[PDB]
Formats: structure tokens, C-alpha cells, sequence
């Protein structure tokens, strides 16, 4: 429910780089190809940051419904841009209980 | 071993086919039957039919 | 044999690491891409070189 937003402007952006940091499996995007983000460039770059379960990873698309989608982030229908998931099952678990 | 689920080895094996108009050497196997003349008949040969 | 965020570039048509300097398939390619994880057989904890 309470999301980071990083602001990222005047910069040069690699995005090459983005696959040694964290171990995801796709890279997700859905206005442009991940294959074409070096050429093309942008005017203004924006993160957000939370941690959801496996089977809410779904709902984290344009035109969906649920719980994360309707109540706590919502995507609008002209989303331009790109979602990245990983698991964290080493970092943001524990055997008594997160909470 | 211990990386994460994105930095673990995997094996790879690409298998590319030639759809030319060469003879044909390798494919599956379909039992081949006697070749009749002059009649309608439905065929294959070589994979396409018709 | 190549790491796991790579598996996507062996595909017609993709620009990246593998695609561009390793291992580049054509743009009308025809045929199948079988991958599987290794990690029992190709990972060793002192570093595979
Ligand atoms: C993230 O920061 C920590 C501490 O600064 C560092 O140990 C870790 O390697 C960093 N992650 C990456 C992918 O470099």
C-alpha cells in the first residue's frame, strides 16, 4: 500500500546493467521490446518498489482486477513502460513469521 | 550454487530444421504404403499432402 | 550452456550479449530452442571457470 517513487531525470541510463543486479527471469515490458531501450530515449524515468506474493504477480498488468490492482497499485490502460518480478525467498522470509 | 533462480546455468539445445527442396534424409517414421496410379486418391509424399 | 537471464536471447529477431557477439540465429529461422536448468551438474561452489 505505500509504494516507493524514485524520480530519475538527467542522466544517461544503461540498461544492460539491470540483468546483473537482480536474479529475474523476464523482463516484462509492455510499450516497448527490452532489445530497444538503449537507442530510443525518454523524457522522464519512474520506479516503483513493493514486495508481493506469487499468485498477485498477475495483477501487476493494464486492464486488471483483484486486490493489489483495484485497491492498493493501480496501472492505467495506456501504461507504457515495463514490470520486473523476482522471487525473494532468501531475503523476505523467515521460519517464526514475516510480518 | 548459491546465486539466484536468474544466474543458475542452464543447458541449451537448438535444434534447426532444413525445409528445402532437397531429398529427404531424416524424419519421422510413417509406414509407406503401395502407390496406385489413375484413381482419387489422398497422398503424402515426403510430409505435404493433398 | 548459458546463465538463466540470457535464455530469452536465443530467439529470431533479439539484440543483447549472447545475440550479438555470441551466438546469433536468423532472422527466418525455423525449429525448435529446448532449454533446461543445470544446476546440479554445472555449478560448483569455488566458481566455475
Ligand atoms: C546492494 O548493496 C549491498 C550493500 O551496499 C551490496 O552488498 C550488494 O552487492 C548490492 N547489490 C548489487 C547487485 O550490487
Amino acid at each position: 500500500y505505500a509504494w516507493n517513487r524514485k524520480r530519475i531525470s538527467n542522466c544517461v541510463a544503461d540498461y544492460s546493467v539491470i540483468y546483473n543486479f537482480a536474479p529475474f527471469f523476464a523482463f516484462k515490458c509492455y510499450g516497448v521490446s527490452p532489445t530497444k531501450l538503449n537507442d530510443l530515449c525518454f523524457t522522464n524515468v519512474y520506479a516503483d518498489s513493493f514486495v508481493i506474493r506469487g499468485n498477485e504477480v498477475s495483477q501487476i498488468a493494464p486492464g486488471q482486477t483483484g486486490n493489489i490492482a483495484d485497491y492498493n497499485y493501480k496501472l492505467p490502460d495506456d501504461f507504457t513502460g515495463c514490470v520486473i518480478a523476482w522471487n525473494s525467498n532468501k531475503l523476505d522470509s523467515k521460519p517464526s513469521g514475516n510480518y | 550454487p548459491t546465486y539466484g533462480v536468474g544466474h543458475q546455468p542452464y543447458r541449451v539445445v537448438v535444434l534447426s530444421f532444413e525445409l528445402l527442396h532437397a531429398p529427404a534424409t531424416v524424419c519421422g517414421p510413417k509406414k509407406s504404403t503401395n502407390l496406385v496410379k489413375n484413381k482419387c486418391v489422398n497422398f503424402n509424399f515426403n510430409g505435404l499432402t493433398g
